[PDB]
Order: C-alpha cells, then structure tokens, then sequence
C-alpha cells in the first residue's frame, strides 16, 4: 500500500528503521536526512509513484505525514 | 516552433527520468555502504573529505597502486589477504570497507 | 625496548597508510560521483521545469 | 581486450605499475624507464620500459 511504500522508500533512502519512521517522523531531525539526503528522498519518492512534484510543493514536505498527504 | 521545442522537451524528460532512477539506486546502495563504515571507520580514516575535489579516474588509479603495494603488505594474514583479494572486485565496493 | 617499538611503529604506519589510501579512495570516489549525479539531475530537473 | 571498457584497462595497467614500482627498486635502468613512462601521454615510453 501507499502508506507503507512511503515508509519503505524513506527507510532505504535514509537507512532508518521502519519503526523510527512514524507519520510524524520529521526527516531532518527524526531521520537525520540532510540537504542532499532530503533531495534524494523526494527524488526516490517521485520515482516510486512515477510522479513529479512542484519545487516549492516538494520542498514544503518535511514530515512523513506531509509526504503521505501529498502522495495520497 | 513550439511543437518542435516540446519534442526536445520530451527527450529531456526521458533523460531526466533515467538520471533520477540512477541516482535513486546509487543512494540506496550508498546507504548500506555508509552503514558499514558507520562503525567508527568514517571519521578520519575511510572518509577523507579533502579528496572531494577529484574524479573517479585519479582515485581509482591511486587505489590500484595502493592495492598493488598492500597485497604484498598483506602477504601474511590469510584471511585479511582474502578480504583484500575479494574486495579487489570494484563491482562490490563495500568489501573494501570490511577489509 | 627501542627495537620492539621501532619495528612495530614502522609496520603499523605502513599498513595503516596504505589501507587508508586504498579504501578511502574508493569511498570518496563513490561519494563524489553520487554528488555529481545529484547535481546533474538537479540541473536537468530545473531545465525541464523551465 | 577489445571486449572490455577503458576503465578496466586503466585499472589493470595501474595495478600492474604498482607492483612494478615495488619490484623495480632493484635495478636502476628499469626504475628510470618506469619513472619516465608512468605518465599517460607517453605510451612509447612504457613500451621501451
Ligand atoms: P544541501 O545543503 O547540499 O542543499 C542541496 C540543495 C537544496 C541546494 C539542492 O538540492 C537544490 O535544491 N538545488 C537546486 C535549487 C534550485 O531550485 N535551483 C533552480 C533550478 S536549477
């Protein structure tokens, strides 16, 4: 499903465990995804659902909750 | 004219998707690569950030020279020698970290 | 004591410098190439959007 | 060797040259030829070596 594909992608793009990645798990703090890590995470998320996100709309996303929200 | 240009646009779209997929796979692999060196290898020994400003060719060449020397260096310890010899495979990089 | 320490110091110096050179090189090339690919992808993305 | 890309060839050449540097410490002549040939743009040099 989408809500688990998101966790899969986030985990294997940051190495974080499935448990650490809750809907509120903020990437920069909770998952330690830095600038390039955040960019790569959004890149892999776009790949996963073969969809593209606007630049400001993409950067706005900074939390697993917001990521799923935009994705779904 | 605009339609002609949109042709190039679509070509570039395909190219960008390819590059995106490649970088995605690269990051996925580098995650495990890092989590190997994550065990106290990164700080001052395995990561050497002053080297950030050179290209694959020079790095590979000097790595090969270093290995040509080190293999003779590791002539003694059979298992350490085996780690070196196996990690000699460039296609499976993190071996060299484990070594 | 001097002989023991000199021998071991020389051996460890040699092995550490060689191994670090060898392995850090491949690591750093992987890192630089990944960064360069990211940079190229960003350039492509921006140009495509424009 | 036509069936391998340039990167592999370069890697193999450098890997050989490393052991050559280790070994050549014996003879001055081979060492000189090496110290002249190791540069890329002088293939003939390596050949003489
Ligand atoms: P990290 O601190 O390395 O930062 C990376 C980055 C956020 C600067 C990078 O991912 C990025 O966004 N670069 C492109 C910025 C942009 O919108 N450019 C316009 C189109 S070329």
């Amino acid at each position: 499903t989408i809500e688990e594909r998101v966790k899969k992608i986030i985990g294997e793009q940051l190495g974080v465990k499935q448990e650490e990645v809750t809907n509120n798990a903020s990437f920069v703090e909770d998952l330690g995804a830095d600038s390039l890590d955040t960019v790569e995470l959004v890149m892999a998320l776009e790949e996963e659902f073969d969809t593209e996100i606007p630049d400001e709309e993409a950067e706005k996303i900074t939390t697993v909750q917001a990521a799923i929200d935009y994705i779904n | 004219e605009m339609e002609n240009v949109q042709k190039k646009l679509r070509k570039l779209e395909r190219d960008y998707y390819q590059i995106r997929e490649q970088v995605v796979s690269a990051k996925a692999g580098w995650c495990a690569v890092m989590r190997m060196v994550k065990d106290n290898g990164v700080e001052r020994r395995l990561h050497r950030r002053e080297l950030a400003y050179m290209e694959g060719g020079a790095l590979r060449s000097m790595s090969d020279k270093a290995l040509g020397a080190l293999r003779l260096a590791v002539a003694d310890n059979e298992h350490l020698r085996d780690a070196l010899r196996l990690s000699e495979d460039p296609k499976r990089p993190e071996r060299k970290v484990q070594f | 004591a001097i002989r023991v320490t000199q021998s071991d110091r020389d051996l460890f110096k040699h092995l550490i410098t060689e191994a670090t050179s060898y392995v850090s090189a491949d690591y750093m090339r992987h890192a630089n190439e990944r960064r360069t690919h990211l940079d190229e992808a960003l350039a492509l993305r921006g140009e495509l959007f424009g």
